[PDB]
């Protein structure tokens, strides 16, 4: 009995329904309540300058055409009805390559409520552009934003709001990134003006902080050990040109390897990143460490022990002062 | 073509007991070896289509086990009508039959 | 034909949008799965590829018929002509059904109304792993799946007696691990849209490690042995000891890089990273050892193997 | 209006036609005769443990419903008519991500004979799993299968077979051979059935027999291994006093050998078992490592730092002299054993 | 009830041509190929050729290539084998068979002994 | 419901296949672009990417209505129901029209008949490059488009605002890493082809590679490699192994630098400006090693100075300590002036 | 008015138009003409053994059913009308991956001429397969092709032919491949016989050549310079063991690393390439240079030794010089 009754209801709603016109067409703006539940932030790609996000993006709005009262329950219909209803067109400005998942059937919830309300859930994987300045990298915190926005409807024709001021976005805490750590997230609602009109904008913004623990093991400690490996030259005898020069050259070449091994990881960025300001600082120290012998070779052949001794003490201190000055700037 | 050879040219065994006929193939034939029975002054009668499967209407005593090249037809219990001259064909390539084993008490 | 008229009767007056017993009772689905192959475990991305024959069955009163025909075997052409329970795999990063030559799906309907809906899939799911005894690690990877839109009061999931028809492990592309076994669970998870019913199928996997020995550990052990050769070498040959010492640290960095390349971008120190780091200390200590001599060797040559052997056993214990 | 006669015929075929019912449902078993013309044997992917193959996948089956009597004995039609009539749901059991070509129009031909027989060819690029055992790698030969059968139809529903003799039903064009490291030998086909909980299904197995060409890994891997093996023993020829020279020789050799070991591994997916290369690389790792220990032994007895000048002087070490001959001989005998073992 | 009935026994002196007809009764004639098998007394079964009745295509054994010619008459559902240049070696028993699969020769003929003098 | 009757009136008896005024008159399509962001430039693949809102204003007399609203902002799906220009990008290697969550297409239908059809696109356009001054290069990448099927006698494209007004860039939107957008240039031409004469709307975006990456990546190691080599001139002559490892290591480094520099580049055969800097640095490390070979030649005692005759500093070496650094300096000055 | 008349005409053509039947079904084969305008042969990647080609592929065929007379102009219709029209099912037999360009709308052309001729253009980007013989590579002349062929229709149903003869294919000269240099293109009409029938074939074949100028900077000169670098040992006195040995093996390794790094770029092929031959040539001289010191040190510890070194000081440069002349003379 109920199954037959439900068929009459659903058939009545979809009959004489115009997908072209929005709710209240030629009328007040239709208020669309946005709700998000982030399943996963797959990666933060510095090389491609974007991040990949998978979410249960849910839009809730009111349509009086899809209002029924005969049954005291909320119909949840198969996903394919969405192609027969008016869905608010909605694009992400940051999106570069995004899709709604397909297996086993297209992940797209529809549920018409008795009081005209319609929930429209979508499971979307989004590769959103995140331009991220790198002058403090790796000791950098980058915002990466997702900007929900209606495409064809101005604020005169549609209105976006977060369903819940700060509970509209859920699951952020459970997110895990191998390299980052989400310190904070914020939700903003704006109006962006284009030549065609002023449109409603919702910005979901994550403020992610780099994990220093990763880069200490990979870049800074090798840079230090190579830098310390430079200084052991200063304990070697003055008439050991084959050894100290061999130790100095490989130390200098290694830093070039490490620096080159790093920048290939990163994009062709024209800044001078904080890691570079450390590698360059190490570069000058190891290079000057090589010059310490070259100058000693020039005194003896062209005091020599004293030059070794003062260099032996200054190099640690001036590196420590460089290190303390480095972190204080980047703390 | 593929040459089919039957090891026992003539096997002697009384009624009952186990009798196994062998049939090797010169090269690969897969599972396409068939077995046929021809009593004298009679047409061949299919027994074991494929390496193992038994044709419809054949008594269940007939059994055959096959490999890449080495194939066998075994009768669990021999009977008076069972004695005949058998033939092992191949069909993986153009057909070629074996020399033909014969049974007698 | 008898079959065509039955099918026309079933679909006529049928709604693909309304589930069986809508507003009457929850629709009970029994799911069975045939794990054809567990593809590669891409631990770099924390994802593994799995392909399955995913079977679902539900009693649809609308799709019941009475005739000499007990069941109706049908191709994929009928999948979209009837109500199919939406079932998305929650941890699937990107899943795809097979379409060559035609959609790899099937549909069987019995007289009583029982439907059987089986299709072939390929799923990239999510799986985590912890690196404290890496590579000597063990864990289990799940595969969740539930209705995307139908809450617990609209669709219910159960398992038939045949839990999971795991295939032959030899043909599996799981090279790193060995499929220890499977564990299956059903639960209810709350969400804003409702509280649904989830079916996590835990595949238990255990690592096997011979590849990593000759890639990192044995090469790491060898270069460590090279440093020990410095002690037998005369201290007069200053470039010889230095030429040997610099080689170890340089190679250690390269092995760290390729090991890091084979690893994800994880902040926590890995056991493999721990192994090279200890070797990094040994080679650095050996190079520093000669500097004092140039600025004892017998004691140095014996103590370091002892420390390495203890580290190896602790590595075995860990 | 001349084409109207053929349009009228096609309307009579499809009206009252059901795409869901196989030919002879219940009354008979459906026998599908299949052929393959491998237009190009795509590159075998050892890393993915799969292989690509580009084929014309012919299928023929008798359908009484699609029977006509007109001026033309056979109707050559485009793909658009194929989707409106029943076709086998053939899928490749070991088939990974596969693509049916669509440029320009869908590359499928339908051909209906007046008796009722159909010919339904399609152009495919099927990537199928080819499980491999790499104990003999690089001198390994594989028989990559391509199994295909119906998905929804059991053995009593539809049965497959080969149109020609089974030997002459998988044809590979001589021109098309896209393999680079592998080499195609021949194709062997077999039929069987597969046990499933859903039922018993017929399979059409065809094994493409491949063989790796050792030429690439000779110059790429074995020769650099041999040079490093050779380079190690050059330090025996160098005098014993030259400690940095031989030391730089030996330590360089091990590091180079280590790099080659890693280089070989990435060519192949991870596997618990060690291939033939891994044993060649391992024993090559022994000679290069052994050479260092030989030099280390000489350094033990290298009493005199000063060299010979043209007082005592360092004599050429007995171990050095014997290491001069034994090592190249010991490696040579190994190569004969190794190469004879796997090549034959 | 499938029954392949071949022609009666005959014997002709060398140099003459002989035709033997194989007639199919139960199954549809054009569906399955029709083979021809030769067996000398106390000898193995030898394949001559097969003819697909619908397309009337023929394939012949290399030894019997030219010696044997296969033709079909779909109207009567009869398969014909033609032999020429008869010799002592041609004295044998010529069977007719059908092929229902890649596996087996389902139903065979009654046999047609041929001898020369 | 009133607006539904309007749309049903418009689309009935409407051939979406036919041009506006097909045969009657030529169709003026007014175009405009808003570059939401200028995607990265693929120097290796010789192509850049751009993300644009692509407006297209054309007048259609069939779609004229008299109702309450003067403008009808309609759903993207109605775009397929009406005729639209078949604009394509002549130099577009690959492109995607975004449709997440739904087709990102705007379609407004003004009272008089005007239609504003706008959509979000991402075009991987092809930008031919001439890398002789690499990394001090400058490029003017085009962005051409026009009707694929309709000829210059059928469909004409004209900018709606003006030369520099009809192409705008979002100042926030700049996805270039090593390039720097300088400006945009706008022009209209007629390209001939076998199919016929078309109207093509070329727009050149003027870029400029930034050398900060290449100063860090290539030039500074090259300079340090050369400066590394010079150190051999100051090294003691009797130190034959030390100067030898120095020279061979540096040129070995230059070999890695020379190959690594080309790795970032495509496979052009221009011998770019970086190659010349690499080449001269290659000469300096080579001649620096040759300088040591000559100096070792005339060493006889090979006994190091200690406060039993020793070897004086080679006259080749003293001049090398001065000339080679200075020769590099004047070499550095001339080329840097050359590109600048 | 006029656009109303065009509507009636175009409606007349498409009504009763059976897309299943080709022009002149059960009649003489339809002769379709093909003219191409190449837009690029970018990404000639020998690693995948294919080249990606963007072209304005056009097909012109007569079709009596689409013949109109009232309109004097030639109706260019929207690209969506091709779905309702019969078009020749032509597949490129070597296409690993192809697509018709999508933005703004599907890039297709449909121009119905009054006589019944139909011009059907596409803008296709196809990653066509092109097996490459790499034995004289990089001084090699590759011959890539594109086999346009009807799939379902044999030559008793369809006929191919280049329209305009050798002028059918255009834009070949304007193409600039960074690594290659197109020297000649030849287009040929043939007929290929398959087990299903004899189909019409068109093979557009570009004969491309490589440019060594890119490869001297990347491949040869580093090897030549390293080869020259190794000879510096011959000017170093024998007593300097660490110096020459360090210079020696470093050159040997550099050749191997350059060899293995270069080979990593290329795919795994059985035959040996010319660059491998040059690398094999360079490796031998660098190896012999290491042996030259090996012999020198062995002899001294085993006046004359200096003479052996002196001749090697001059002959080794000379023998390398002769090798390059015969090398380049051979390959060039
Ligand atoms: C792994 C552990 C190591 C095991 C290797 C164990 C082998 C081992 O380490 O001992 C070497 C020993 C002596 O050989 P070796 O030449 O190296 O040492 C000589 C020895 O010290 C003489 O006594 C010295 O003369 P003298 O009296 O002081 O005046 C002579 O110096 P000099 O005076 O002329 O200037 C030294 O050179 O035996 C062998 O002859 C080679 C055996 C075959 C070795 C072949 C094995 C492959
Ligand atoms: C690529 C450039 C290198 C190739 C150019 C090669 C140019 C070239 O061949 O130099 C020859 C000459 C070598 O002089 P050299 O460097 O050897 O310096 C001394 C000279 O040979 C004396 O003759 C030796 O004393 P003696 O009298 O024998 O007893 C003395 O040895 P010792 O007594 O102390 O023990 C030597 O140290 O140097 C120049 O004339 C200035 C050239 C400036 C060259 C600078 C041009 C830039
Ligand atoms: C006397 C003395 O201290 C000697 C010891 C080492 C010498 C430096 C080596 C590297 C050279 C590179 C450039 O060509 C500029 C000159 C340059 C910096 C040299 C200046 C003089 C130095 C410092
Ligand atoms: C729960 C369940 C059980 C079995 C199936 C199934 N249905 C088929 C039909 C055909 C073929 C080839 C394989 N099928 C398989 C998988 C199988 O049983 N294999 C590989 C031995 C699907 C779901
Ligand atoms: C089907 O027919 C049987 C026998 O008449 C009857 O018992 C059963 O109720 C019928 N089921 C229906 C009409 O659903």
């Amino acid at each position: 009995s109920n199954m037959s009754l439900v068929k009459e209801t659903v058939d009545r709603l979809l009959k004489g329904y115009d997908i072209r016109l929005r709710p209240d067409f030629g009328g007040p703006p239709v208020a669309v309540g946005m709700n998000i539940d982030i399943a996963s932030i797959d990666m933060v790609s510095e090389v491609n300058m974007d991040y990949t996000l998978t979410m249960y993006f849910q839009q809730a709005w009111r349509d009086k055409r899809l209002s029924y009262n005969v049954i005291p329950l909320n119909l949840t219909l198969d996903n394919r009805v969405a192609d027969q209803l008016w869905v608010p067109d909605t694009y992400f400005l940051n999106d570069k390559k995004s899709f709604v998942h397909g297996v086993t059937v297209k992940n797209r919830m529809i549920r018409l409520h008795p009081d005209g309300t319609v929930l429209y859930g979508l499971r979307i994987t989004t590769t959103a552009a995140c331009m991220m300045d790198l002058r403090r990298y790796p000791l950098d915190e980058q915002n990466c934003t997702l900007e929900i926005e209606s495409y064809g409807y101005t604020t005169d024709d549609i209105e976006f709001y977060w369903r819940g001021d700060d509970n509209a976005v859920t699951g952020v805490t459970k997110i895990e990134l191998p390299q980052f750590s989400i310190v904070d997230y914020k939700l903003i609602t704006k109006k962006v003006v284009f030549s065609t009109g002023s449109y409603p904008r919702l910005s979901l913004s994550f403020k992610l902080k780099r994990n220093i623990g990763y880069f200490i093991l990979q870049t800074y400690m090798p840079s230090i050990l190579i830098t310390i490996l430079s200084w052991v030259s200063f304990w070697i005898n003055y008439d050991a040109s084959a050894a100290r020069v061999a130790l100095g050259i490989t130390t200098v070449l290694t830093m070039t390897t490490i620096n080159t091994h790093l920048r290939e990881t990163l994009p062709k960025i024209p800044y001078v990143k904080a890691i570079d300001m450390y590698l360059m600082g190490c570069f000058v120290f190891v290079f000057m460490a090589l010059l310490e012998y070259a100058l000693v070779n020039y005194i003896f052949f062209g005091d020599v022990n004293a030059i070794d001794r003062w260099s032996r003490i200054f190099f640690p201190v001036v590196f420590s002062f460089f290190n303390i000055v480095y972190w204080l700037y980047y703390v | 073509y593929i040459v089919m050879t039957q090891s026992p040219k003539s096997m002697s065994m009384s009624l009952g007991e186990r009798v196994t006929l062998s049939c090797r193939a010169s090269e690969y034939v897969g599972s396409y070896v068939s077995w046929y029975q021809q009593k004298p002054e009679q047409s061949p009668k299919l027994l074991i289509y494929g390496a193992s499967n038994r044709y419809t209407g054949v008594p269940d005593r007939f059994a055959g086990s096959g490999s890449a090249t080495d194939f066998t037809l075994t009768i669990t219990s021999v009977q008076a009508e069972d004695l005949a001259d058998y033939h092992c064909g191949q069909t993986y390539n153009y057909p070629t039959f074996g020399g033909g084993t014969k049974l007698e008490i | 034909g008898d079959v065509t008229v039955i099918l026309n009767n079933l679909l006529e007056g049928y709604d693909n949008k309304l589930r069986p017993d809508i507003g009457v009772k929850p629709t009970l689905i029994h799911t069975d799965m045939y794990v054809n192959s567990i593809g590669p475990v891409n631990a770099i991305n924390m994802e593994y590829t799995i392909d399955i024959f995913f079977a679902q069955t539900w009693y649809d009163r609308r799709l019941k018929f009475n005739s000499t025909i007990k069941v109706l075997r049908l191709n994929s052409n009928m999948v979209g002509k009837i109500w199919i329970p939406d079932t998305f795999f929650r941890n699937s990063k990107k899943a795809d059904a097979h379409w060559i030559t035609t959609p790899n799906r099937m549909l069987r309907i019995w007289n009583d109304g029982r439907v059987l809906y089986t299709l072939r899939l390929t799923i990239d799911a999510e799986c985590q792993l912890q690196l404290h005894n890496f590579p000597m690690d063990e864990h289990s990877c799940p595969l969740e799946f539930s209705s995307y839109g139908y809450p617990r009061e609209e669709i219910v999931y159960q398992w038939k007696r045949s839990s999971v028809e795991v295939g032959d492990t030899r043909s599996w592309r799981l090279y790193q691990f060995s499929f220890v076994g499977l564990r299956n669970t059903t639960e209810v998870v709350k969400t804003t849209s409702g509280d649904y019913v989830v079916m996590s199928v835990y595949f238990d996997l255990s690592r096997r490690m011979g590849y990593f020995t000759i890639q990192t550990y044995i090469p790491c052990t060898l270069i460590v042995v090279l440093s020990w050769v410095s002690f037998w070498i005369n201290k007069d040959a200053v470039p010889a000891r230095t030429s040997l010492g610099i080689t170890t640290v340089l190679t250690m960095t390269t092995l760290s890089t390729i090991a890091r390349k084979s690893l994800p971008k994880v902040s926590y120190v890995t056991a493999m990273d721990l192994f090279v780091s200890v070797c990094f200390i040994f080679v650095f200590s050996a190079l520093v050892e000669y500097g004092t001599l140039h600025y004892m060797d017998s004691y140095a040559r014996i103590f370091f193997p002892t420390a390495f052997c203890l580290f190896n056993l602790v590595y075995w214990v860990s | 209006d001349n084409t109207t006669v053929f349009t009228r015929i096609l309307d009579r075929l499809l009206d009252g036609y059901d795409n869901r019912l196989r030919p002879g449902l219940g009354e008979r078993v459906t026998e599908v005769k299949t052929d393959i013309f491998v237009t190009s044997f795509g590159p075998v992917s050892d890393h993915d443990m799969e292989y690509t193959i580009d084929v014309f996948f012919r299928q023929s089956w008798k359908d009484e419903r699609l029977k006509f009597k007109g001026p033309m004995t056979v109707l050559r039609l485009n793909n658009l008519m194929a989707s409106k009539i029943w076709t086998p749901d053939t899928f490749f059991h070991n088939g990974k991500k596969s693509v049916a070509h669509n440029m320009t129009m869908p590359n499928k031909l339908l051909r209906i004979t007046e008796d009722g027989t159909l010919l339904y060819t399609m152009r495919l690029t099927v990537r199928a799993e080819c499980p491999m055992h790499l104990e003999d790698f690089p001198m390994d030969a594989h028989a990559c299968p391509l199994k295909f059968g119906s998905y929804a139809y059991t053995r009593a529903e539809v049965v497959y077979e080969w149109t020609r003799e089974p030997a002459r039903s998988v044809v590979v064009a001589e021109d098309g051979s896209r393999l680079n490291q592998y080499d195609l030998l021949g194709q062997t086909v077999d039929s069987g059935i597969v046990q499933s909980s859903t039922g018993e299904y017929v399979v059409m197995t065809t094994h493409f027999h491949l063989k790796r060409k050792i030429g690439y890994f000779v110059i790429q891997t074995y020769l650099p291994c041999i040079m490093t093996v050779i380079l190690s023993q050059v330090s025996f020829w160098l005098n014993r006093e030259s400690v940095p020279a031989r030391t730089v020789f030996g330590v360089t050799t091990v590091l180079t050998m280590t790099t080659l070991s890693i280089s070989a591994r990435n060519s192949l997916p991870k596997v618990a078992y060690a291939t033939a290369m891994d044993w060649f690389i391992a024993v090559c790792y022994a000679f290069v490592f052994s050479a260092l220990i030989e030099f280390a032994t000489v350094n033990y007895f290298t009493k005199r730092g000063y060299a010979w000048d043209g007082k005592t002087f360092n004599s050429v070490s007995k171990i050095d002299r014997l290491s001069r001959i034994a090592f190249p001989l010991l490696f040579g005998i190994f190569n004969l054993v190794y190469w004879a073992t796997y090549l034959n | 009830e499938i029954q392949l009935q071949q022609s009666g026994p005959e014997l002709v002196k060398p140099g003459t041509s002989v035709k033997v007809s194989c007639k199919a009764s139960g199954y549809s004639f054009t569906d399955y190929n029709m083979y021809w098998v030769k067996q000398s007394h106390g000898k193995s079964l030898e394949w001559i050729g097969y003819i697909d009745p619908y397309n009337a295509d023929t394939t012949y054994n290399r030894e019997f290539k030219g010696k044997a010619t296969l033709t079909v008459d779909k109207s009567s559902s009869t398969a014909f084998m033609h032999l020429n240049s008869l010799t002592s070696e041609d004295s044998a028993v010529y069977y007719c068979a059908r092929k229902r699969n890649n596996f087996y020769f389902d139903y065979w003929g009654q046999g047609t002994p041929l001898t020369v003098s | 419901t009133i607006f539904t009757r309007i749309l049903d009136r418009l689309l009935d008896g409407y051939d979406n296949r036919l041009r506006p005024g097909l045969g009657d008159a030529v169709t003026e399509v007014k175009t405009d672009i808003y570059v939401t962001s200028f995607g990265p430039v693929s120097d290796t693949d010789m192509e850049y990417t751009i993300d644009v809102f692509f407006r297209q204003t054309w007048h259609d007399e069939r779609l004229k209505f008299d109702g309450p609203m003067k403008i009808l902002p309609l759903n993207n799906l109605l775009a397929s129901k009406i005729w639209t220009p078949d604009t394509f990008f002549h130099n577009g290697k690959k492109s995607v029209a975004h449709n997440m969550t739904t087709p990102n297409k705007l379609l407004r239908l003004v009272d008089n008949g005007t239609l504003l059809y706008t959509m979000r696109l991402t075009i991987h356009a092809e930008c031919p490059m001439h890398l002789e001054d690499f990394p001090m290069d400058v490029h003017a990448c085009p962005l051409k488009f026009g009707s694929y099927a309709y000829t210059k006698a059928e469909v004409i494209y004209s900018w709606t605002l003006g030369k520099n007004k009809s192409v705008e860039v979002a100042q926030d939107g700049s996805r270039l890493n090593q390039y720097d957008l300088l400006g945009h240039v706008v022009g209209t031409e007629i390209i001939r082809s076998s199919t016929g004469e078309y109207v093509v709307m070329t727009t050149h975006f003027h870029l400029k590679r930034k050398i900060g990456y290449f100063v860090i990546q290539t030039y500074l190691p090259c300079i340090m490699t050369v400066i590394l080599s010079q150190v051999s001139f100051w090294l003691n002559r009797e130190s034959v192994p030390a100067r030898t490892v120095f020279g061979v290591t540096t040129v070995l480094t230059m070999t890695t630098l020379s190959i690594s520099a080309r790795n970032s580049l495509p496979k052009v055969a221009y011998a770019t400006a970086m190659d010349w800097f690499i080449a001269v640095c290659y000469a300096f490390v080579f001649s620096a090693l040759i300088e040591f070979a000559t100096v070792n030649y005339f060493t006889k005692r090979s006994w190091a100075w200690e406060g039993k005759t020793y070897n004086s500093v080679s006259k080749v070496d003293k001049i090398s300590r001065i000339i080679f650094p200075v020769l590099f300096a004047i070499f550095n000055l001339v080329y840097w002036a050359t590109y600048v």
